């Protein structure tokens, strides 16, 4: 099927701003492209269709342009009610496709997360399990990458992560980043690294503890 | 206005069946194509589902086909989604949608969670600091949401972090609360996180003390 790629992941913007995000076919789609809203907790809403027409009701600081593959969408004097999520949708093929989305938030400078790592409690230890969190806190712009690392090896697949909203006096995000291991396991390692790459940091930030060490 | 109210989902098993309701008001119902879209946390939109104004024309996206059958029932203004063999996969916001050339009426979303677990409080572990130091709790393995954590009892607001729950693969929730803090202040203020799990009627205060090991 068709796949949507919309670009960039994330817009910095201020109130006031001109924002343009951009959406990619894989093939050609002509004009059946549309363009969507969703803001956190809430249903999506439709701005435009079929590329350049504006929804009943939406607002007329919202333009669309593009055909083919290329398609853009113009917020022309961002107000406080456009920070959100964008979503674009192909209507030229069964299964119609959404692009991944593109969140166009509120522009701050740029903040390198304050990083922390928290080994497991004994408490937890006790009970056969082993949880690792690390702490990315305070940053921006969003995109960062967290990379387990135990006794080096590189981890995939027993990590989950969890972001915030951004937030409202500091403009900045967290995330948490928790690694499941057996208490087996866990006792088998000795070195517990995490590794952090984003914006703010010049080169991979790695905090990390050594088991049973103080 | 044009309205589309939805109903039904919620907890499920493993295995098990679901019906979401649709109900549509504002419009001439049955001279559109309806639809189903879901978004599974965190993530981006999927199309599930279409039917043609008077069901002649049924689609499926990949992932639902042969569990999901969708219907609807003209003289009742409604849309339908008869979920068979749920799997963990398929917990996600359900949205309902009228479409023209776009999906231009979206119902308010219907949350379906996919697990085995049954009601179950969660265990608190500390996150333990060692200018600024970070600690918090670790909220993990409950069921259903949700857990409220405050700090120091509401009187610890600033440069708290309480983060999203995520579904384990287990079918038990888990999250982590923090909160950021002067150095110079763990070794005289004490800080605690509160702990409400309703659902279990579940209660716990933990002060979180500084460690090195």
């Amino acid at each position: 099927d068709i796949q949507m790629t919309q670009s960039p992941s994330s817009v910095s913007a201020s109130i006031g701003d001109r924002v343009t995000i951009t959406c990619r076919a894989s093939q050609g789609i002509d004009n059946w492209l549309g363009w969507y809203q969703q803001k956190p907790g809430k249903a999506p809403k439709l701005l435009i269709y079929d590329a350049s027409n504006l929804d009943t009701g939406v607002p007329s600081r919202f333009s669309g342009s593009g055909s083919g593959t290329y398609f853009t969408l113009t917020i022309s004097s961002l107000q406080a009610e456009d920070f959100a999520v964008y979503f674009c949708q192909q209507a030229k093929a069964f299964p119609p496709t959404f692009g991944g989305g593109t969140k166009v938030d509120i522009k701050r400078t740029v903040a390198a997360p304050s990083v922390f790592i928290f080994p497991p409690s004994d408490e937890q230890l006790k009970s056969g399990t082993a949880s690792v969190v690390c702490l990315l806190n305070n940053f921006y712009p969003r995109e960062a990458k967290v990379q387990w690392k135990v006794d080096n090896a590189l981890q995939s697949g027993n990590s989950q992560e969890s972001v915030t909203e951004q937030d409202s006096k500091d403009s900045t995000y967290s995330l948490s980043s928790t690694l499941t291991l057996s208490k087996a396991d866990y006792e088998k390692h000795k070195v517990y690294a995490c590794e952090v790459t984003h914006q703010g940091l010049s080169s991979p930030v790695t905090k990390s503890f050594n088991r049973g060490e103080c | 206005e044009v309205q589309l109210v939805q109903s039904g989902g919620g907890l499920v098993k493993p295995g098990g069946s679901l019906r979401l309701s649709c109900a549509a008001s504002g419009f001439t119902f049955s001279s559109y194509s309806m639809n189903w879209v879901r978004q599974a946390p965190g993530k981006g939109l999927e199309w599930v589902s279409s039917i043609s104004s008077s069901s002649s024309y049924i689609y499926y996206a990949d992932s639902v086909k042969g569990r999901f059958t969708i219907s609807r029932d003209n003289a009742k203004n409604s849309l339908y989604l008869q979920m068979n063999s749920l799997r963990a996969e398929d917990t996600a916001v359900y949205y309902c949608a009228r479409v023209t050339d776009a999906f231009d009426i979206w119902g308010q979303g219907t949350m379906v969670t996919v697990s085995s677990a049954s009601t179950k409080g969660p265990s608190v572990f500390p996150l333990a600091p060692s200018g600024t130091a970070a600690l918090g709790c670790l909220v993990k393995d409950y069921f259903p949401e949700p857990v409220t954590v405050s700090w120091n009892s509401g009187a610890l607001t600033s440069g708290v972090h309480t983060f999203p729950a995520v579904l384990q693969s287990s079918g038990l929730y888990s999250l982590s609360s923090v909160v950021t803090v002067p150095s110079s202040s763990l070794g005289t203020q004490t800080y605690i996180c509160n702990v409400n799990h309703k659902p279990s009627n579940t209660k716990v205060d933990k002060r979180v003390e500084p460690k090195s090991c």
